[PDB]
């Protein structure tokens, strides 16, 4: 899920990565502005019966 | 002559983005006090 960013990149950064080497910030090329990744919504279904 | 490089010649060394953390990378850089 993207998400406009006040992250400052540096003219030659376009993507800023996480500790597990995924990227977690990007810089759209067409236009210079910076978006907030996130994987989408997840978790665990239990049943209770 | 000689002069003493204290903690000079640092630079980002890639580029991508990082923010409170502490990273390491081996890459050519200037060795402190040289």
């Amino acid at each position: 899920v993207l998400t406009e960013s006040n992250k400052k990149f540096l003219p030659f950064q376009q993507f800023g990565r996480d500790i597990a080497d995924t990227t977690d910030a990007v810089r759209d090329p067409q236009t210079l502005e910076i978006l907030d990744i996130t994987p989408c919504s997840f978790g665990g279904v239990s049943v209770i019966t | 002559a000689y002069t003493n490089s204290f903690t000079r010649g640092v630079y980002y060394p890639d580029k991508v983005f990082r923010s409170s953390v502490l990273h390491s990378t081996q890459d050519l850089f200037l060795p402190f006090f040289s």
